[PDB]
């Protein structure tokens, strides 16, 4: 996963030993990461055709 | 440490027990009330106190990464023991 | 004149002496902070607000650095970001891993500013510091391992509360915040240190572990525990009142609330009236139905009429309930309507609002030059008014003088004896303080309404009005400044006086009633010893304290947190309490109860909804529907002329306030008496330790 | 027939309430002195016309519009209520 | 478990139970929290 | 301010479309009762159609009237094509809801509702 | 392009019940700043929320029950005028609260060491 | 290298900007605004009555062969006078590109149906109508697609409650399913998650 | 890694691991968890109500990911079908009984898979 504790949670050992990691785990699992404003349409070739998300 | 209410109903570790006039006791007729017999408060009271010769000790609950976040307890107050509040574990400096 | 500074290249005109933080605030950028509070003095120690000036090689503390002409502030520059990251790194290097077991949790400035301005990883490979916890009373819980030594509590304590028992002992990394001795920080403004502490070192002890910030629903209502009318926010969760927090109103509240307001919310969960009650053959109170209770009360109301019908309004009643009871008693031509608090009716009386209002508003104290307090203890009667006086004292050298008992206010004041003879002496001109008031550019005379409970309240009011008249004659006549003031300690008093209630229960004492409606009247002014034999008593209220024990019929009503209602504070401002929870059990809204009683009795009232009841309120007094307005007409000349014609003699007794100590502060009304936390506070301040 | 109280509502800044304001300033003190036990509640309006409510026995009330009245007109209307005509 | 017995705790059940649904020993839910609001108890002595 | 009309221009044509839809619904109630095997009368169905038309009698915007008749045509073609079941047709009648009190005294007795 | 001299009213189109159209008073306001935090980023947009209704206790499991559809409905608006327009066109009653912004305050670090004024602090 | 940061494509950004200028020049009567997001997505804001000409141009033009309609939906923004925002997503296979066309409408203003430009617009506009209340003028069969028969209200609107106003159960007395006002044993617990500290300074709005 | 029936775990001393932090309640997608807590007799931060509606839960494993003390876990049990709806509305006593019943296997699985977390 992306090595960015403001987006992806830290490891359990880091969360239980590091204050920054514990804070980021708390915030990610309570509030969640903020996403910059904007709209996107991303599509993939799912087995049934184009599957997209706007 | 389970205890029995005056109506014969077991009292949970949260002190929950329906009153005598409470109609909601009907749900237990011809059935049972789910009560956990082990009381964490009683067990942690049964646990002893660890004596360490340091002003500050660290507790992670045992097991390392399988326990709780590591915290530091200041053992300077000689009138009481320092309790790690993640696991309720008491530590103390050697007196006498 | 304004100077031009730049924030990120955007021009902004700021007054000289403005700081970098305030310039960024003007352009809409909130600089991170831990020690800076706009209501407190500038400390500049947490170092979190360091920003870069365009040409300056060195970062500046934005909270303490005045802006210079042509300064470009780079708020989102690399140097500023690195400085924030380093400061947060030090803070979290020594901070403990207590977030899940910490009540600050999801409303912590350390967590949020770490997620927004700090790094996501730790380089601290050493051991952490653990600090012994102090004990400063039963209200504030201290876990000082989480303290970041920002000295917000120390500065607030000293400057705002006038209590200098907080500070830093030791030095270096071993520097600790506390009293250095086993002393309880007991004050009427003790929870605001819980509010201003950015971390979980100072947390509410009654609120401990109960909830988390994201769960709570916020209901913006006002406060009823006193007559200040503080703006609060009630935090609920699954239909249960969880917490009380301050809500900013810079003209009344100013981000602070008293301890009685903050920590008496747990008295709403005990001794509550939930079902209508009547009396059986044995004379014992037993539960019944609304239909039966209202039928009995309506039968009595139909049987009796005229001055045989009385009502006593308590201290936590609202305008809608007051007007509904007034109209219901008027339907039978009855008029024994009274409040359980005395105001002099001789002369103008309650005819003119600028005779019992606090004409100089709470925010108007900051503009005054001299203030004279007569027969009051504002530290306990109105803690936020006393806090405003302390702020004016500190920031303007306001000259405070107190006539009467030397209560321990939080600031130095000039003491004038204990007797109203000094009040007469000032009016005549013998006292030097008369010359002080004459030479004052802005005087203020605040007579506490607790002094009017005396047998000579009319004489005291006449004396202070004469002093104000002497001030007006000697000083310039022109100007909108108002000198005469009245300080109320009861929430419902101003609304009742506006509606037309007769202050004090003297009318009911004069003519004993056959039927008595105790509308939240728990003061015990009138009892069955005074009442005639076999008097019929209906107590409508939310707590069973006095009236419910001595009542024949009991009608459960709603609390302020449970009903949408109107209250008028001591300065005449009207505010609406909103609904946070619903009344427990079979309890109903107060005006709804009165309207249903009228319908059953056959004298149906002309309003069926809250909007219609407030239309009736507008009919009786439009200031009860103009909410945020505080401006009003001045009728001091007429009030003084009407006070002159009839005069009596002042009693030769010292002016002793009802509340001399913080215990008397803690226990004042029904909710506070039913609260366990207030009992803990009283026990702590009496037995110590 | 049995008057119980009088309520005079006047806005403090609108021109239409100038006559009512003059009555309060220079004529209210004499009225109150003659009627010590009569509740004469003077209140404030925002933008509506001035009003004169008279609450009689058993909760009957009559309102008289005081818009653009003079001090003499207000005095005459008020003494009509007290007399009963 | 014969070759690698599990760690023994004083709170682990000594006797295992199968699914007891449809029997009097079945689980019946209830609220585990006390009463939120305490109501006023009128005096038992006469008045007046 | 001039706005794009959905239909009907002024109010007269909207009233005309309302009358057309009312005729279409009025001539359909016997078929609805026959096909769905409703235990209600034809008069009951016509009265329900009249009642549902009458609760929008206060509308003074031609575009709102046009949208209302569009939705009425939609729910009519759901009835004609038997896309609806007897469930929805009888949902129109609220046959299972208890009669809500409407007077102040009863509302005060039952609960805290306005 | 037709001209309509009428106020916008879509209550008949929204599908809301008459009870929840007539007996509902929304509150248009800017939320007060959370006193536990110094941030002011939640006090920038106007909010519209309804009046609190009854919540009772579920006989089973003791949960918090409700019968009010609009208990959790909060709408966000950029302007008091926009919120008022939305409330008017949806037909609910509304109470408007004027936005409260902190008044500007004069700060000075040098006042902590005044020669003759009370602003001198006894501790740092 | 910056392994945790998404790489950018200036070539595609410039190409999209150039094509946006191209279409804006070709259709000044309808195109109101052209934007290129920093992750290389072209977005066109047009007048609501230019839908048919703009879509037909983007489909049939030789230099813009957006022969496929990827998606068609709406967004509800109650703070706007025209709360509903219709969004068209088009895919050009010949040039291996995608485009977005956005228009606006309110409750009482119809939008021309694009079933004569793309056949998928039939069901897409049926869903838009059913879920937001937007009426499409020339639609072969406009009716509800997803909601229950006789369902009142458009649920994807921001002002529509999450649980709606009615709920279903089987009543034994009437021997059929009935619809009654919604009543929840446990109320949906609403959470306030937003932090009071600004996250992205790049998006800060003027105080105004 | 299998996600089956839920369980509340204990420390080896017998003390409950849960500290009423409500991270699982906050992160639960289906809002299946209801938590109420207060200070205990000895001052511990412990729950009084910990309910999981197993007919509302989607068995996604988010609660055991967000737990900082390994209190709430998803055990190996999956054969716990009942005859009545109410029997699937677990409360704190039921979850503690599940933990005491399945502690050995739960501990073994967590030991096996904890280095990947
Ligand atoms: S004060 Fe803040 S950072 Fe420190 S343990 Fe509490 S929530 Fe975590
Ligand atoms: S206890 Fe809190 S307010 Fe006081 S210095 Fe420490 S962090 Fe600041
Ligand atoms: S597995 Fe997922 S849905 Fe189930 S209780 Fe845990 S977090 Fe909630
Ligand atoms: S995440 Fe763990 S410690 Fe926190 S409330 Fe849930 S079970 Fe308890
Ligand atoms: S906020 Fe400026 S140094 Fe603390
Ligand atoms: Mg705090
Ligand atoms: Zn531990």
């Amino acid at each position: 996963k992306v090595d960015d504790a403001k987006v992806s949670p830290p490891k359990r050992a880091e969360m239980k030993t590091s204050m920054e990691s514990l804070i980021h785990h708390f915030k990610l699992y309570t509030e969640g990461y903020q996403v910059p404003p904007g709209a996107t349409y991303t599509a993939i070739e799912a087995p049934k055709g184009e599957f997209g998300v706007y | 440490g389970v205890r029995t209410s005056p109506t014969g109903e077991k009292v949970t570790h949260t002190g929950q027990a329906y009153d005598d006039g409470d109609y909601r006791r009907v749900r237990f007729s011809d059935r049972q009330k789910e009560v956990n017999e082990n009381f964490a408060i009683d067990l942690i009271a049964e646990q002893p106190v660890s004596e360490v010769g340091s002003r500050v000790i660290s507790c992670d609950g045992g097991g390392g990464a399988l326990g709780h976040p590591r915290v530091y307890i200041n053992l300077d107050k000689e009138t009481k023991t320092g309790t790690c509040g993640y696991c309720g574990l008491q530590f103390r400096q050697p007196h006498h | 004149n304004l100077i031009e500074v730049f924030v990120d290249g955007q021009s902004v005109m700021v007054e000289p002496g403005t700081t970098v933080l305030q310039a960024c605030e003007k352009v809409g950028m909130q600089i991170p902070r831990f020690c800076y509070h706009e209501r407190l003095s500038v400390a500049g120690n947490c170092r979190m607000c360091l920003v870069e000036i365009e040409k300056a090689p060195k970062v500046v503390a934005a909270c303490a650095m005045p802006v210079m002409k042509g300064w470009n502030i780079l708020t989102n520059s690399e140097k500023s970001k690195k400085a924030r990251e380093g400061v947060m790194e030090f803070l979290l290097a020594n901070h403990p891993l207590d977030c899940p077991i910490c009540d600050q949790g999801g409303e912590c400035d350390l967590q949020d500013q770490s997620m927004m301005f700090g790094s996501d990883r730790s380089r601290f490979l050493e051991g952490k510091r653990a600090v012994e916890d102090k004990n400063i009373g039963p209200l504030v819980k201290t876990i000082m391992t989480r303290c970041i030594q920002c000295t917000r509590c120390i500065r607030f304590a000293s400057e705002i509360a006038g209590v200098d028992d907080l500070g830093t002992t030791g030095r270096g990394n071993d520097m600790q915040v506390g009293t250095y001795i086993e002393k309880m920080f007991m004050s009427e403004l003790s929870g605001n240190i819980i509010d201003i502490c950015p971390v979980g070192a100072l947390t509410s002890k009654p609120y401990a572990f109960t909830a988390r910030p994201w769960e709570t629903r916020k209901t913006e209502s006002i406060d009823v525990m006193d007559a200040v009318g503080s703006n609060i926010v009630v935090s609920t969760r699954t239909g249960e009142v969880m917490r009380i927090l301050p809500r900013m109103h810079e003209d009344i509240n100013e981000e602070w609330i008293s301890d009685k307001t903050r920590f008496a919310y747990d008295g709403l969960k005990r001794q509550r009236l939930t079902q209508p009650m009547i009396r059986n053959e044995k004379g014992l109170l037993t539960y019944t139905t609304w239909e039966d209770a209202l039928s009995r009360v309506a039968g009595m109301l139909q049987s009796f009429q005229g001055n045989d019908v009385a009502a006593i309004a308590g201290g936590l009643v609202d305008a809608e309930a007051l007007v509904a009871l007034k109209d219901l008693l008027n339907r039978v031509d009855s008029d024994s309507l009274c409040t359980e608090e005395v105001f002099p009716t001789a002369g103008a009386g309650t005819d003119l609002r600028s005779n019992y209002l606090l004409n100089t508003t709470i925010a108007g104290v900051e503009e005054a030059d001299v203030i004279l307090l007569v027969g009051t203890n504002p530290r306990f009667e109105a803690p936020l008014f006393n806090a405003r006086i302390r702020k004016s004292w500190l920031h303007n050298d306001l000259k405070v003088a107190l006539i009467g008992s030397p209560v321990d206010l939080t600031y130095r004041y000039d003491h004038l004896g204990d007797s109203p003879k000094i009040l007469q002496d000032i009016a005549s001109g013998n006292h030097p303080f008369s010359q002080i008031l004459k030479e004052a550019k802005k005087p203020m005379v605040v007579l506490g309404s607790s002094a009017l409970q005396r047998s000579d309240g009319t004489a005291i009011l006449a004396a202070v009005s004469n002093i104000a008249q002497n001030i007006r004659l000697s000083s310039g006549v022109t100007g909108d400044w108002k000198v005469m003031n009245i300080l109320h300690r009861i929430a419902s008093q101003v609304a009742a006086l506006d509606l037309g209630y007769k202050p004090g229960v003297e009318a009911i004492r004069k003519n004993p009633p056959k039927v008595l409606f105790l509308l939240g009247a728990d003061g015990g002014c009138i009892t069955r010893q005074d009442l005639p034999k076999d008097c019929f008593i209906i107590y409508q209220g939310h707590h069973g304290d006095v009236g419910a024990p001595m009542a024949d019929v009991i009608l459960p009503g709603a609390a302020y947190t449970e009903k949408s209602a109107t209250y008028v504070n001591t300065e005449g401002r009207a505010q609406q309490t909103k609904v946070a929870v619903t009344p427990p059990g079979l309890a109903r809204e107060d005006w709804k109860i009165i309207r249903a009683l009228s319908e059953i009795a056959g004298m149906t009232l002309p309003y069926d909804t809250l909007d219609q009841v407030r239309s009736r309120l507008e009919e009786v007094s439009p200031n009860l529907v103009r909410y945020d307005d505080v401006e009003g007409a001045n009728y001091f000349q007429q009030a003084n002329e009407l006070s002159k014609l009839v005069n009596q003699q002042l009693l030769a007794d010292p002016l002793v306030p009802p509340q001399l100590t913080i215990k008397d502060f803690y226990m004042t009304d029904s909710i506070s008496r039913a609260s366990q936390t207030m009992a803990k506070c009283v026990k702590a301040v009496t037995e110590g330790i | 027939l049995g008057l119980r109280e009088i309520r005079i509502h006047l806005c403090q800044r609108s021109p239409g309430s100038q006559g009512v304001r003059d009555f309060i300033e220079k004529r209210y003190v004499e009225l109150k002195k003659a009627n010590p036990d009569l509740p004469i509640l003077i209140r404030e309006c925002s933008d509506v016309q001035p009003k004169l409510w008279a609450r009689y026995a058993f909760g009957q009330e009559k309102n008289v519009s005081l818009n653009n009245f003079s001090a003499d007109q207000v005095t005459r209307t008020l003494e009509n209520v007290l007399s009963g005509k | 478990p014969t070759t690698k017995p599990p760690t023994a705790r004083k709170y682990i059940w000594t006797n295992h139970k199968f699914n007891v649904s449809g029997t009097p020993q079945q689980y019946v839910p209830y609220s585990t929290t006390r009463k939120k609001i305490q109501e006023w108890v009128p005096p038992s002595t006469p008045y007046k | 301010t001039s706005v794009k009309p959905i239909f009907s221009r002024d109010m007269n044509e909207a009233k005309r479309r309302v009358r057309e839809l009312y005729r279409a619904w009025y001539r359909e109630v016997p078929n609805t009762v026959h096909l769905f095997q409703l235990d209600i009368s034809v008069k009951q169905g016509r009265d329900k159609v009249r009642e549902m038309f009458m609760k929008n009698a206060h509308v003074t915007d031609p575009r709102v009237v046009d949208l209302l008749v569009i939705k009425g045509k939609m729910e009519l073609e759901e009835t004609i094509n038997v896309w609806k079941q007897r469930t929805h047709i009888m949902r129109f009648f609220h046959e299972t809801e208890a009669p809500r009190p409407t007077d102040f005294l009863s509302k005060f007795y039952v609960g805290h509702d306005p | 392009l037709i001209a309509v001299d009428e106020k916008l009213d879509i209550t008949t189109l929204t599908g809301v019940p008459e009870e929840h159209i007539k007996t509902r008073k929304v509150r248009i306001f800017v939320p007060a700043r959370n006193n536990m935090q110094s941030g002011v980023n939640n006090t920038k947009k106007w909010k519209m929320e309804f009046d609190t209704r009854e919540r009772w206790e579920n006989p089973l499991m003791g949960w918090s029950s409700t019968a009010d559809p609009l208990s959790n409905l909060v709408l966000t608006f950029s302007t008091k005028e926009d919120a008022v327009a939305f409330a008017e066109k949806n037909g609910w009653s509304f109470d408007v609260e004027e936005r409260k912004v902190p008044k500007p305050k004069s700060k000075s670090y040098g006042a902590n060491f005044s020669w003759n004024k009370r602003t001198r602090v006894s501790t740092k | 290298t910056r392994p945790t940061i998404r790489p950018r494509n200036d070539v595609v950004h410039k190409q999209l900007s150039a094509f946006g200028q191209y279409v804006a020049e070709i259709l000044p009567k309808y195109v109101q605004q052209v934007q290129v997001s920093c992750f290389n997505e072209l977005e066109i804001f047009i007048h609501p009555d230019g839908v048919i000409p703009v879509l037909t141009f983007l489909r049939d033009h030789t230099n813009a062969q957006f022969k496929s309609l990827a998606d068609l939906t709406a967004v509800d923004v109650p703070t706007r006078q025209n709360r509903f925002e219709i969004v068209y997503n088009l895919l050009s296979l010949r040039f291996n590109s995608r485009i977005r066309v956005k228009t606006y409408t309110d409750e009482l203003t119809p939008i021309e149906s694009s079933v004569t430009v793309y056949k998928a617009a039939n069901w897409y506009e049926r869903e838009i109508w059913d879920m937001f209340g937007v009426f499409f003028a020339n639609h072969p069969d406009l009716r509800r697609i997803l909601t229950d028969y006789g369902f009142e209200g458009h649920p994807f609107r921001k002002d529509f409650p999450l649980s709606g106003y009615v709920e279903l159960r089987y009543d034994d007395e009437v021997k059929r399913v009935v619809a009654e006002p919604v009543e929840l044993a446990q109320e949906f617990r609403k959470f306030d998650l937003n932090s009071p500290w600004e996250a992205f300074p790049a998006y800060r709005q003027p105080p105004e | 890694r299998f996600r089956g029936e839920h369980a509340l775990r204990r420390y080896p001393s017998g003390e409950e691991r849960c500290i009423a932090c409500k991270l699982c309640e906050a992160v639960c997608p289906a809002q299946a968890i209801t938590i109420e807590a207060e200070p205990r007799a000895d001052g511990s931060r412990r729950t009084t109500r910990y309910d999981i509606d197993m007919t509302k839960c989607i068995y996604c494993g988010f609660c055991q990911e967000a737990c900082p003390v390994d209190a709430i876990v998803e055990g190996p049990n999956f054969e716990f079908s009942t005859e009545t709806h109410e029997e699937l509305l677990y409360n704190k006593e039921k979850l503690l009984n599940n933990g005491d019943k399945w502690e050995a296997e739960i501990a073994a699985n967590i030991q096996a898979d904890y280095l990947y977390r």
